[PDB]
């Protein structure tokens, strides 16, 4: 699924 | 008619700078095709983003703010049901609908 975002 | 300007004004502050550093995953369409997103389709019938919910209010498709409140929460579960409850894109999602939860109770 989703990866770390921070951005 | 002003239920609807305030249901755009809450999303307007979902939009804004102060919130931005947790709001942003929830600005646009989900990217499906990005790495890791391949079966987002088959587990999210109905995707919703903030984006969408803005072109929606300005087409005045909500007729009031109860079905405005529906795409709002759609946006939201969508995030609980894809992805784990450890995800930090949940627990900036559990913030954003705190901001929107104390608003639209209090419109």
């Amino acid at each position: 699924g989703k990866a770390g975002k921070d951005s | 008619s002003e239920q609807l300007k305030c249901c755009s004004g809450i999303l307007k502050e979902m939009f804004a700078k102060k919130h931005a550093a947790y709001a942003w995953p929830f600005y646009k369409p989900v990217d499906v095709e990005a790495l890791g997103l391949h079966d987002y389709c088959d587990i999210i019938k109905h995707p919703m983003d903030m984006s969408t919910i803005k072109s929606k209010l300005e087409a005045r498709e909500y007729r009031d703010a109860q079905e405005f409140g529906a795409d709002v929460r759609l946006m939201f579960s969508n995030c609980y049901k894809y992805n784990p409850p450890d995800h930090e894109v949940v627990a900036m999602a559990r913030k954003l609908q705190d901001v929107f939860e104390m608003r639209f109770a209090k419109m």
